[PDB]
């Protein structure tokens, strides 16, 4: 829980679709 | 079985709509086992669901569609609609002509004719094949002549010889001259029977011209056609309509045949 | 072992691919079956169209929209739309693919646990999650708190979040959406003097509210600069070539949004439902939500719409308070974008809900 919204916090980089 | 032809100019939503020119319309339609409308110019549908809603009123199956996607050189575009009694033919096959590419049609016809292969065990044909055809005015000759192409296609493809192919095909006056018959192979070729004469009128206007068109082939579908039978429809003296109301109807008349 | 994001709205499905920056495929939530009998040139007979082979040939066609106001409810046609989109859309086998499903805010159990049967049944998916849209909105913006606005083609929510922890006392739901405003630009241009009769001109209107409308700042204000001057005209030019010029009602149009009494409703405009929102959620965490006010889905896309809500929510607010709205480029597909996310991170991967579980439940 808590780390899941630290991920979702620090962002992904998403691809060209 | 009697079956027609009919453009009617610019059938659209607009016409649909106009509960006078609807009704008529509705009466034309219902005289025909199979009918093949031209001209349509319905962007959604709409106006073919309209028809069918009229037609359809009473009896949910009075009559089944075969309709195409619009159809087009450029970005005017039309499809060709067949309304059919299912009580009196039923459809076994449709294709729209390809000449072997995904947009080879265009290459000899604006409206890339549509092929239905009905079976009808009313008449001594049992199954046969229209191929209808609203020819580009400017190319009538060719596309006249082209459908003497799309006949072999229909030959090879389904392995049958007996085909009607009809549809305002603008064969006269200024579009078809009498010195250019004979470049056309679906005229000159005696496989074909032409039901419609070059001295027939078929146009709802003051001009005197034998646009529209049905045209023979196969040796069982020859021999069921009635004589005398193949005529314009005039619906304009069959209603007793003023000139003004028959050309809010369309310009041209039905063309009309029947099958025994 | 990639994952399916299928955002299901009331106008349109958005689905794609889990770790893709925007949905593959976009399409109208709609189902036609036909009204009478008979094919397509070289088809055979079709039981049903969806998307948008259903609205070109709606005209012989019956429509239905199994998605109401957010909410699922019709589950024959909801199974049609998502066969349609696996096998149609994405070119997928769904027993091939973890599946992540959104839901409206406050979607009730029993139709959550319907959308998982049918997965898990119909379509044979390996795993699945449904997680609310407005959530998925806000983690697409980097965050865990704030509140959500969330308006698509046929329902706004506000949905505050605390910690990733949609609020559900706190929700609030308004039935105006992108929908209502394509049909009150009809009305309103109708009465300027245009006219949308056949389909294919009824159809150009939404597309003029996309491209033309906007919000103003102050609308009274803008309404006398109208009057004015022709400063705020616009045209657009028809699909056959026609050219028509347009003024006030590109303004009118989406200030329905904040004054909902233009289509005749009663209720209060998304800047007054921002805030009770706001003020049903502890005091403590108020603060929070008015410094991360993020608008979602199509029908915040007007131009304008940010700054008039920064504006009306700072006369509604403490004099002190700092209120910030984000509203990203993307946010047509942050629903989508955030499920995209989501599905792709590590510590999401338990999260999961397997066909082994389903079974054993
Ligand atoms: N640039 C734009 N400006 C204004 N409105 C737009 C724009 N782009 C899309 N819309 C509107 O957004 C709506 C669709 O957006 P969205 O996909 O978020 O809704 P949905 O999820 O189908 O519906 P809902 O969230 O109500 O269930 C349509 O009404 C569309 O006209
Ligand atoms: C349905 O079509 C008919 C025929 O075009 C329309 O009647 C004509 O239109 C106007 C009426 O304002 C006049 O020019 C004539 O009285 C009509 N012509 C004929 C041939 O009768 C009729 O108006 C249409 N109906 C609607 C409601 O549009
Ligand atoms: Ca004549
Ligand atoms: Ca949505
Ligand atoms: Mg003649």
């Amino acid at each position: 829980r808590g780390a899941l919204l630290d991920q979702i916090r620090q962002g992904i980089q998403l691809n060209k679709t | 079985l009697k079956i027609a032809a009919f453009n009617i100019r610019t059938f659209g939503e607009t016409k649909m709509s106009n509960a006078t020119l609807a009704s008529y319309i509705v009466r034309i339609v219902r005289r025909y086992d199979i009918v093949l409308i031209q001209e349509v110019r319905d962007s959604h549908l709409v106006a073919v669901g309209k028809l069918l809603d009229y037609l359809n009123q009473d009896d949910p199956n009075t009559y089944h569609y075969v309709v195409s996607e619009p159809l087009g050189r450029n970005s005017y575009k039309e499809r060709y609609l067949f309304l059919f009694r299912p009580n009196k033919v039923s459809v076994l096959d449709t294709y729209q002509y390809d000449d072997g590419c995904e947009s080879c049609g265009n290459d000899s016809f604006s409206r890339e004719p549509a092929v239905v292969k009905f079976s009808s065990h009313s008449t001594k044909v049992k199954e046969f094949a229209i191929v209808a055809l609203h020819s580009a005015p400017s190319d009538a000759v060719a596309e006249i002549n082209s459908l003497y192409d799309v006949y072999l296609d229909v030959q090879q493809k389904w392995h049958l010889n007996d085909v009607m192919l009809m549809g305002d095909f603008n064969a006269d006056c200024s579009y078809v001259t009498s010195s250019q018959w004979s470049s056309i192979r679906l005229r000159t070729s005696s496989t074909f029977q032409w039901l419609i004469p070059d001295s027939a009128d078929t146009t709802a206007t003051s001009t005197n011209c034998a646009y529209d068109r049905i045209v023979v082939a196969g040796s069982l579908l020859q021999s069921s056609v009635v004589p005398g039978s193949a005529a314009p429809f005039d619906f304009q003296a069959a209603y007793g309509l003023s000139n003004e109301m028959a050309l809010a109807i369309s310009d041209h008349y039905p063309v009309e045949v029947t099958l025994t | 072992t990639t994952a399916l994001v299928c955002d299901n709205g009331s106008g349109l499905v958005k689905a794609g691919f889990a770790g893709d920056d925007a949905p593959r495929a976009v399409f109208p939530s709609i189902v036609g079956r036909p009204r009478h009998q008979g094919v397509m040139v070289g088809m055979g007979q079709k039981d049903s169209y969806v998307g948008d082979e259903a609205q070109s040939k709606r005209g012989i066609l019956t429509l239905k929209y199994p998605i109401e106001h957010g909410i699922i409810t019709n589950w024959d046609d909801m199974e049609k739309i998502w066969h349609h989109t696996f096998y149609n859309e994405l070119r997928v086998a769904p027993e091939e693919h973890p599946t992540l499903l959104t839901e409206a805010p406050l979607n009730p159990k029993a139709n959550r646990e319907k959308m998982t049967q049918i997965m898990f049944e119909t379509f044979n998916v390996p795993a699945m999650y449904v997680a609310i849209q407005a959530v998925l909105s806000l983690y697409a913006s980097g965050r865990t708190t704030g509140i959500v606005l969330d308006s698509g083609d046929g329902v706004t929510h506000n949905v505050p979040i605390y910690e990733g922890y949609a609020l559900p006392h706190a929700i609030m739901r308004l039935d105006l959406a992108g929908r209502d405003l394509t049909d009150y630009l009809m009305k309103i241009l109708t009465e300027r003097g245009y006219s949308f009769v056949t389909t294919a001109e009824r159809e150009i209107v939404r597309d003029i509210k996309e491209k033309l409308c906007y919000v103003a700042l102050d609308f009274e204000n803008e309404m006398a600069t109208a009057a004015s001057s022709s400063s705020l005209e616009k045209s657009y030019e028809l699909p056959d070539g026609q050219v028509i010029t347009i003024g006030n009602e590109r303004f009118r149009c989406p200030e329905t949004l904040f004054q909902p009494s233009f289509i005749g409703m009663e209720s209060a405009g998304i800047h007054e439902t921002t805030y009770n929102s706001i003020m049903k959620c502890d005091i403590d965490i108020r603060k929070d939500l008015y410094a991360n006010n993020v608008m979602s889905g199509g029908t915040t896309m007007y131009p304008g719409i940010a700054d008039r809500m920064q504006k009306e929510i700072t006369a509604l607010a403490p004099s002190t308070m700092k209120i910030k709205i984000i509203a990203p480029p993307e946010r047509k597909y942050s629903v989508w974008i955030g499920g995209s996310i989501l599905a792709s991170l590590s510590t999401f991967q338990q999260m999961w809900i397997t066909k082994q579980e389903y079974d054993e439940a």
